[PDB]
RNA sequence: GUAGGGGAGCGUUCAGUCCGCGGAGAAGCCAUACCGGAAGGAGUGGUGGAGCCGACUGAAGUGCGGAUGCCGGCAUGAGUAACGAUAAAAGAAGUGAGAAUCUUCUUCGCCGUAAGGACAAGGGUUCCUGGGGAAGGGUCGUCCGCCCAGGGAAAGUCGG
RNA sequence: GCGAGAGCUAACUUCCGUAGCCGAGAGGGAAACAACCCAGACCAUCAGCUAAGGUCCCUAAAUGAUCGCUCAGUGGUUAA
RNA sequence: AAAGGUGAAAAGAACCCCGGGAGGGGAGUGAAAGAGAACCUGAAACCGUGGACUUACAAGCAGUCAUGGCACCUUAUGCG
């Protein structure tokens, strides 16, 4: 008995082409430019899931240095004065803090200023 | 052959190319003797008049 | 450069035995269309044939000929064309451009007495 | 409604001002070229223009025209004083291969493409 | 985690068996934002106009991006290079749905120990007449060595 | 890299011994860069601590503290 | 070498409209013309028309991630 590869190929091919939407090119509408494309698309969706954080936690950075500097402190003297003092923790989502309720923030810094020196 | 030219060219350049390959519309004119659309500076193809009338109808 | 004084279509011979037939054509036959260059190119050349047809003098006529090889035309131009054209300063031959054509896509014209 | 056998018993399904003709010994190119001067312009203009246009797509294109409006006058009774090309254009045919002799002994092969031009008329309506 | 070894499965065709679906409509194709750990599977809609899922089991012409792979179709080079000897041609008139290209006329030009004429070899209706304009014709074509029908080829002594 | 031969104590040289990595090893650093330094990726996350490295600006992080050096742009190519 | 397919059966389009034609639009036959005779299905490359969102100081393996704007809400008004 034989077998015809019929319509197997057709939709595996679909499946991925498919894929290839705001994709440039041939990328997008020939098969093998679309699967090839699809390797190095692994690689970077896979690496950037990895790296999304790395990114964030820089951003949250660069706005709380911010915050510190508006009042006379840094980055380094903040977190620091939030280590001494097993009192703040908020580590985490402080940025909006920082980015929301200013007034928040600045008795957070003289707390930070005040376990310090 | 030397003048052969690398990878195949895409179609957006390919098109791009072809960005100056619009046909002028032919300005044509009203007839004042037989109401027909002609050519300007020539002769009305139709009743064939130019000041007063010159080819054969 | 390329600021000269005349056409060419072809070779030396070629642009001679065209003007002359084109000349003698028109004299015989009062009007001819062409092509709005090998009319535009005809003009003067019949115009300043004219000119000097219009002398009466055996020299005129003889002078003429070397031109128009037709006889019966040569007798045209220069006893009743010539003569008709005595009073009006120079050249009488006027264009008229017709339309585009379908075989070479090229502009026609009328020239005419 | 019903379902999908009894819709096509009940109606017919017509193309108002539609003409086409297939099969046109010239490559859609040049006739398109021809065309995109009657997108969406007065039938009138139209015919106009293609009496002039140097090109020889000029007449079939002009021969459509005409096959359309004799269409939506006769077999769609529109009224011509307010027809206009709605919508035109040019879609190759299949294509006539041609064995052309080339040199030192190799052959190519020449194409010689073909057209379904089709226009599409419409009263103005505004 | 490469060569390599081991394990569990998906998918396709055929076969047996069982449960079945199909004109109010199968398979196939087309769309989709749902499901599964993967191979994949399903719902709905569109197209279609006859046949075909699921489960279990058996057997294989069983899964493709590559091989300057094979077949076929369609692109790029682009409206580019070319249109096949540098013996140019012009006007009028006619026909025609349409003429630079066909017909006629009057000129012009080119070969003339040929680019004239007559035979052999070879090609086989290409001849003649009247039609035809799909393809062939390196452009058009109303014309052609193309298409169609009809006709034409005559030997006692010239060839055998 | 170390320990030798060969080679001019030359070569991204060659030939042996031994350790590590690349080969089949992603990630961070060294601008870029197989090997070097730090580290061995089961999967998910708008969570936190560190290593090698750095903390004016172009990327995250003290134009940080105290005591010296260097008038050179040395740092940011070499010797008698 | 390659080349299959109208429909149940020709009833396979009388007549009219554009055109020399080819081709097409009506009408009628038929369940169906979304079967019309270079007619079963009609994938992909490839060509084109319409629409939405976009583009004429930036260096682009053509993605990926994140955010904003605009548009549409048939697995689907908050998830996309
Ligand atoms: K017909
Ligand atoms: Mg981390
Ligand atoms: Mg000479
Ligand atoms: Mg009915
Ligand atoms: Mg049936
Ligand atoms: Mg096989
Ligand atoms: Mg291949
Ligand atoms: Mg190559
Ligand atoms: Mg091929
Ligand atoms: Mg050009
Ligand atoms: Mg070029
Ligand atoms: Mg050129
Ligand atoms: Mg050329
Ligand atoms: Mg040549
Ligand atoms: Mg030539
Ligand atoms: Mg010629
Ligand atoms: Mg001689
Ligand atoms: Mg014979
Ligand atoms: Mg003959
Ligand atoms: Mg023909
Ligand atoms: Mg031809
Ligand atoms: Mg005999
Ligand atoms: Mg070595
Ligand atoms: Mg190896
Ligand atoms: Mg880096
Ligand atoms: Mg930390
Ligand atoms: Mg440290
Ligand atoms: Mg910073
Ligand atoms: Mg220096
Ligand atoms: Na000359
Ligand atoms: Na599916
Ligand atoms: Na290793
Ligand atoms: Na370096
Ligand atoms: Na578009």
């Amino acid at each position: 008995p034989r077998a015809k590869t019929g319509i197997v190929r057709r939709r595996r091919h679909k499946k991925v082409l498919k894929r290839a939407k705001g994709f440039w090119g041939s990328r997008s509408k020939q098969y093998r430019n679309a699967f090839q494309t699809l390797l190095n698309a692994a690689t970077y969706e896979y690496r950037d899931r990895r790296n999304k954080k790395r990114d964030f936690r820089r951003l949250w950075i660069q706005r709380i240095n911010a915050g510190a500097r508006l009042h006379g402190m840094n980055y380094s003297t903040f977190i620091n004065g939030l280590k001494r003092a097993n009192i703040d923790l908020n580590r985490k989502v402080l940025a909006d803090i920082a980015a929301r309720e200013p007034e928040a923030f600045k008795a957070l810094v003289d707390a930070s200023r005040n376990a310090r020196q | 052959k030397h003048p052969v030219p690398k990878k195949k060219t895409s179609k957006s350049k390919r098109d791009m190319r072809r960005s100056h390959h619009a046909l002028t519309a032919p300005n044509l004119t009203e007839c004042p003797q037989c109401h027909g659309k002609k050519l300007s500076h020539h002769i009305c193809p139709n009743c064939g008049y130019y000041d007063g009338r010159q080819v054969l109808a | 450069h390329g600021k000269a004084g005349r056409k060419l279509n072809r070779n030396s011979s070629a642009r001679v035995a065209l003007a002359r037939a084109q000349a003698t054509a028109l004299l015989r036959e009062g009007r001819i269309q062409t092509t709005l260059t090998k009319a535009k190119e005809l003009r003067p050349f019949v115009e300043q044939l004219i000119t000097t047809a219009k002398g009466g003098d055996l020299h005129s006529r003889r002078l003429v000929a070397q031109d128009i090889h037709d006889k019966d035309v040569v007798r045209k131009v220069m006893d009743e064309v010539a003569p008709k054209y005595a009073e009006r300063p120079g050249g009488y031959t006027r264009i008229l451009r017709v339309g585009t054509r379908r075989g070479d896509g090229v502009t026609m014209a009328l020239i005419e007495l | 409604f019903r379902n999908k056998k009894q819709r096509k018993q009940q109606v017919k399904l017509r193309k108002p001002g539609f003409a086409v003709a297939k099969y046109v010994r010239m490559s859609p190119r040049k006739v398109r070229l021809v065309v995109d001067v009657i997108r969406g312009k007065s039938v009138q203009d139209a015919e106009d223009l293609l009496r002039f246009i140097p090109r020889s797509a000029s007449e079939p294109v002009a021969k459509v025209l005409n096959s359309a409006k004799a269409n939506a006058l006769h077999n769609d009774e529109m009224l011509e004083d307010r027809l206009f090309v709605k919508e035109a254009y040019v879609d190759a045919g299949p294509t006539l291969k041609r064995l052309i002799p080339r040199a030192r002994g190799s052959a190519n092969i020449i194409k010689k493409r073909t057209s379904h031009i089709t226009i599409i008329v419409a009263e103005k309506g505004n």
